[PDB]
């Protein structure tokens, strides 16, 4: 018999003590549990009064402006003051940099927001886990709707005497278009911030930390950013684009807007079919149809 | 004795390469009989000690 017990027995007794002392060293001394619940406050825009203050500032402008480090590198230092949560050593290291020079109605404004760490934490949070910047540019793009759409809701308020069929029939479009954005956002605020955070919070409590984190963010699957369900994402742009055109025409050109809304009701009616056909082939998408459809077809 | 380094002291000792393991990212100590159930574990049981030495 060849039972190798004289080696592993004085060995395994010491392996568990090192690892348990290695992981414990991270939490009770370097606050690994804090960094996660802090980057979410800033990157994933979980903390209100911050995204509602950052995006609200940038959207006030819209080329050569809004691109030099004198405004965008300073709008952040003005944003954190209006956060009412932060201004800690964690709150720094928010390099609000860019990765493209835009030339000149669309729904795109490319801009990154990268966290920064130091040595004993950089070895765990990978310099590729760059994927937050992938999920961030989507979430910011969503805010562009709930502000521009809020504008036309506020732009129309000052128009009020002027009560006729042309007026009331117009405002029903906004309530019909806003509700679609306020439900797709309610979905995002359920998958990428609450249930995917239930896991990886009751999951943790050294190699595992790398994989557990690589499984938490891999937030990009329930976020409709994966190339597998990409056609579901392509249709979203057609919706977001038409709302932007609806903002341009702030009744000299009513009919020009009436055609726009009819294009909106068609595309939305097409989404409900493309998601249904993609159920036979993903339990994450299952909750979407229950969100987009409720007492309708 | 070589194996008795990464477990107690963490000072990797090499002479001619008899060890199966030789020597930002900081994790480039290339690695690749005895039970493999403990083979890969020794490779990580040392790098942790060599990482706490710099902290």
């Amino acid at each position: 018999v060849l039972m190798k017990r004289s080696i592993t027995a004085p060995l395994a007794a010491h392996i568990s003590l090192v690892n348990k002392a290695a992981v414990d060293y991270f939490f009770v001394e370097l606050h690994l549990e804090a960094h996660y619940e802090a980057l979410r406050h800033f990157l994933l825009m979980e903390d209100g009064e911050f995204a509602q203050s950052l995006s609200d500032l940038l959207f006030e402008k819209l080329p050569g402006e809004l691109l030099n480090p004198l405004v965008l590198n300073s709008v952040l230092s003005k944003a954190l003051q209006c956060s009412l949560h932060g201004d800690t050593p964690h709150a720094s290291n928010l390099s609000l940099a860019l990765k493209y020079l835009p030339e000149v109605p669309d729904v795109l404004s490319c801009l990154e927001l990268r966290y920064k760490v130091d040595w004993p934490l950089n070895i765990v949070i990978t310099e590729g886990c760059s994927k937050y910047s992938g999920v961030f540019s989507f979430l910011l793009q969503l805010k562009l709707m709930m502000w521009a759409l809020k504008d036309v809701c506020f732009h129309l308020k000052r128009t009020a005497m002027a009560g006729s069929v042309q007026f009331r029939q117009l405002q029903l479009f906004k309530h019909e278009m806003q509700h679609f954005v306020k439900v797709i956002q309610g979905y995002i605020a359920n998958q990428i911030l609450h249930v995917t955070w239930c896991e990886f919070r009751a999951r943790l409590a050294l190699e595992e930390i790398q994989r557990a984190h690589a499984e938490y963010l891999h937030a990009v699957f329930r976020g409709l950013l994966t190339e597998k369900a990409a056609p579901v994402m392509n249709v979203i742009h057609s919706i977001f684009s038409l709302v932007l055109k609806f903002r341009s025409q702030l009744h000299p050109n009513f009919a020009l807007m009436q055609q726009s809304y009819n294009t909106f009701k068609y595309y939305s009616h097409f989404l409900f079919k493309v998601v249904t056909k993609l159920v036979n082939r993903q339990p994450h998408l299952e909750d979407f149809l229950l969100r987009i459809n409720f007492n309708n077809y | 004795r070589f194996i008795h380094d990464w477990v107690y002291s963490g000072v990797f000792r090499d002479a001619y390469g008899e060890f199966m393991i030789q020597v930002k990212l900081y994790w480039t100590h290339g690695y690749v009989v005895f039970l493999k159930h403990i083979a890969h574990d020794i490779y990580v049981c040392g790098k942790t000690i060599n990482l706490l030495k710099l902290c």
